DNA sequence: ATCAATATCCACCTGCAGATTCTACCAAAAGTGTATTTGGAAACTGCTCCATCAAAAGGCATGTTCAGCTGAATTCAGCTGAACATGCCTTTTGATGGAGCAGTTTCCAAATACACTTTTGGTAGAATCTGCAGGTGGATATTGAT
DNA sequence: ATCAATATCCACCTGCAGATTCTACCAAAAGTGTATTTGGAAACTGCTCCATCAAAAGGCATGTTCAGCTGAATTCAGCTGAACATGCCTTTTGATGGAGCAGTTTCCAAATACACTTTTGGTAGAATCTGCAGGTGGATATTGAT
């Protein structure tokens, strides 16, 4: 028994915050962060798969992700941009 | 016996994670999540290793950025603790929830 | 003496279909015209790029369709995809 | 005689003109026959969706001519159109009436 | 004996009023001067279509009315009901204009 | 032949800045707001007029068109409907 | 199937002759050139249309550059751009 | 070759072919690929020089993404040019808001 | 801050594996040399649309008074979130095979680009038509003092 | 729990500025008929990708103790909102000269289309190099206590 969003754990969520310069963290932050992360992932993956489906493929490619991220307005360098 | 006062290790960790570039989410839990979510849009999908890697890069950059604006918002309310109302406020002004 | 063209008469036709006793001010019609020109360009550009990623010279109604799914929020997409699919089959079944 | 492609597709929007704009717009070398039809359809659907919601806005405020205020009310009060046009400014459209709760008297 | 509304009451009336209308809220001629002034400090001997000045004003007012919404949220977040420059600065710093 | 333009940002009056705040639903306004608002407005306008004029000159013209402003506003990511957009 | 790599490394060597570059870094640089390439080409593409012209000339490229690049980076880019064009014309 | 004719390392011929085959316009001027290639190379040098300095500052001789990130964000202008761009494996600038430091 | 004792951090050296550099060769861009096109810069000019000017009048900006209620400063007790040691388990990772399926190739049928050649649908003003803006004057609602 | 001072509302009226309808030309769809591609549909392969497997190694989950931070409660000086008098200057209405869009023509400099001819940039095995990750051993920072 376990859920996958919950696999995004507290230690890890604490680390991202720390890179962002966060010093003290309300205990409610963690479930909020999983919510936000899930919308971010859905929005991007949905677009990526739309690229896959258009390319008549059964495999999400790094370019499908890069193109998705680009039209979401989050351009990524380093993976074939 | 010895122990650091609260806030001190927190600052050490900040200096640490701001100095490095490693991914901060464990690879496999994240990979599950990605596949899990993908499966609701098309079934029996496969992923290039790089496709999962780009996604993680994108997410961690996004979230690290979001915590920056969130932390600004907490400080604006004369606090040093981020709270969901801070994240909500940052997302509305970024226009993600407006 | 020079020829400006617009989506007006079509916007007005559709207007009359939907609210048969309602008019439209010229400034409102201008805005509508700017909306059709915008959306046309958004869809066409995404289509242009999809055609490229697949090493194709041609924009097929299929390209327009993927572009539509990408550009439009989900329920608005589904009805648009349907209307598009429907008008195309209706077209092919003729000469 | 000659039958227009619009009528052949069941459309008010001008299929021929949309075909011309596609070739002449540097979008691709060549353009397939169905693409201007599928695109003219989508444009007409969306136009119709905004005009239906705007007409209701005109009627809710007892006017029979749609003005920019009415376009704005339709677009912001509808969550999907709102997002579609979330970074668009509508000249002479104003804003939605909205006063934060915290600001009202006891 | 004289009559007067308690402070805050007229403010609320004005909110309901200006949210009900669409007219421009900056005076036409002063705004035109500002434009001509700024343009000219960038290129001399420029002329303007009337609609070009009207387009600029429309854009500027829509931008400012939008900026005060985000500002007002920032004040409220600080448990205040008075917008302050630090609120605008926070609004613009998110939002990417000062990041 | 010309008249000299200067200090025109002060033509954006306090009454006018107050109305814009009100359409934004703002109830109370600190006295420092008004000059801050002029700061933000002037940058907003310079940035748009600069790009518009780049469009004017590329068209080898001496007249800023409404279309120049619209194209300008568009690449800024502030698309405007209502003027031939 | 092709890349801007060899030019990046050429340019790297004029500027820091004793400095190397990781492959992951080389991608980023390649994604950067592609990006900017596409930004400038697109703005130039639109510029040509607004003027009802069929051709994208170095004039359209430069206006596109003044529009895309922040004020000091723009100036230098415009210089180098003008400089490569005259030097080129003055050959045979 | 046209690159050498322009004094350029960047491939003038290729930049032209990409322009034709990208549907930007019907025809392409002779000078546009030169002017654009010039522009791409300049920007490329600007970043590599700054990144080269970032490498040297940390006692390294090979530029990695961290160095490209340190370079871009610490420069006000490049930062603005790539203000909505994410650099894989670049990290963030060390920056701690004052109010969080101990008394 | 001194007086002291855990922990953290920073430096200098060092050996090694994983990447980076250096070498050795072929289809396909890139360059040439012709032979035509053709866009669009130059050169009149017909004609909107801008800059300016004048002149009168009220809507609105300015400037002042005055006091309500807001922001800021202080205080303080409870309870949330940090630090830290313990104990378990999920993630990492390393090869081993297998097959799913992206990435190329090879054909022809279907579809798209041309080139002229009739045939309408749209557009630009003229000729009408008709919401609604702006102004009253009266019932209804809101707010604030006693 | 009331009246008095205002603000807000909703209807009814009426001429006008702006929307809709009416007509006459031309740019541009549509129609046919050759002249070209191209997007797919089928058959194969090398390559990444999934599925496992199997230990070890950390990294996470748990619980305890207490620090210090957040939220509440009170206080008060002074800033900012409401109201008022004055009168500046914007808004409105109307013409006038002329700058400069914009509409047409005309015609070479520049670009595109073949046809070959060369050169380069990719790809797949060959050969040093740079950090990484560990090791001290020396100060540093942090925290508790005369
Ligand atoms: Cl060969
Ligand atoms: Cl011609
Ligand atoms: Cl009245
Ligand atoms: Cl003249
Ligand atoms: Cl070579
Ligand atoms: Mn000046
Ligand atoms: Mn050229
Ligand atoms: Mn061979
Ligand atoms: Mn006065
Ligand atoms: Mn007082
Ligand atoms: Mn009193
Ligand atoms: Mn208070
Ligand atoms: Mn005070
Ligand atoms: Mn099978
Ligand atoms: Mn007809
Ligand atoms: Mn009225
Ligand atoms: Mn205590």
């Amino acid at each position: 028994l376990r859920d996958n969003i919950q696999g995004i754990t507290k230690p890890a969520i604490r680390r991202l915050a720390r890179r962002g310069g966060v010093k003290r963290i309300s205990g409610l932050i963690y479930e909020e962060t999983r919510g936000v992360l899930k919308v971010f992932l859905e929005n991007v993956i949905r677009d990526a798969v739309t690229y896959t489906e258009h390319a008549k493929r059964k495999t999400v490619t790094a370019m499908d992700v890069v193109y998705a991220l680009k039209r979401q307005g989050r351009t990524l360098y380093g993976f074939g941009g | 016996p010895h122990r650091y006062r609260p806030g001190t290790v927190a600052l050490r960790e900040i200096r640490r994670y701001q100095k490095s570039t490693e991914l901060l989410i464990r690879k496999l839990p994240f990979q599950r999540l990605v596949r899990e979510i993908a499966q609701d849009f098309k079934t029996d999908l496969r992923f290039q290793s790089s496709a999962v890697m780009a996604l993680q890069e994108a997410c961690e950059a996004y979230l690290v950025g979001l915590f920056e604006d969130t932390n600004l918002c907490a400080i604006h309310a004369k606090r040093v603790t981020i709270m969901p109302k801070d994240i909500q406020l940052a997302r509305r002004i970024r226009g993600e929830r407006a | 003496r020079t020829r400006k063209e617009s989506y007006s008469i079509y916007i007005y036709k559709v207007l009359k279909q939907v609210h048969p006793d309602t008019g439209i001010s010229s400034k409102a019609m201008s805005i509508m015209n700017s909306f059709v020109t915008d959306i046309f360009e958004r869809i066409a550009s995404e289509a242009s790029r999809l055609a490229h990623y697949s090493k194709r010279s041609t924009i097929s109604s299929r390209e327009i369709q993927t572009a539509v799914r990408l550009l439009l929020p989900g329920e608005l997409a589904k009805h648009a995809v349907s209307e598009g699919t429907k008008a195309v089959t209706k077209y092919t079944s003729s000469k | 005689k000659a039958k227009t492609r619009s009528s052949r597709a069941g459309l008010q929007f001008p299929v021929g003109r949309v075909h011309r704009l596609l070739r002449k717009g540097n979008y691709s070398e060549r353009v397939g026959a169905g693409a201007p039809v599928y695109l003219a359809a989508v444009l007409e659907y969306l136009t119709a969706e905004i005009l239906e919601l705007a007409g209701n806005a005109a009627r809710d405020n007892k006017k029979t001519r749609i003005i920019p205020r009415h376009l704005q009310l339709a677009i912001r009060n509808d969550e999907e159109l709102n997002k579609l046009l979330g970074k668009v400014t509508i000249a002479q459209g104003g804003v939605l009436p909205n006063i934060q709760a915290v600001l009202l008297p006891k």
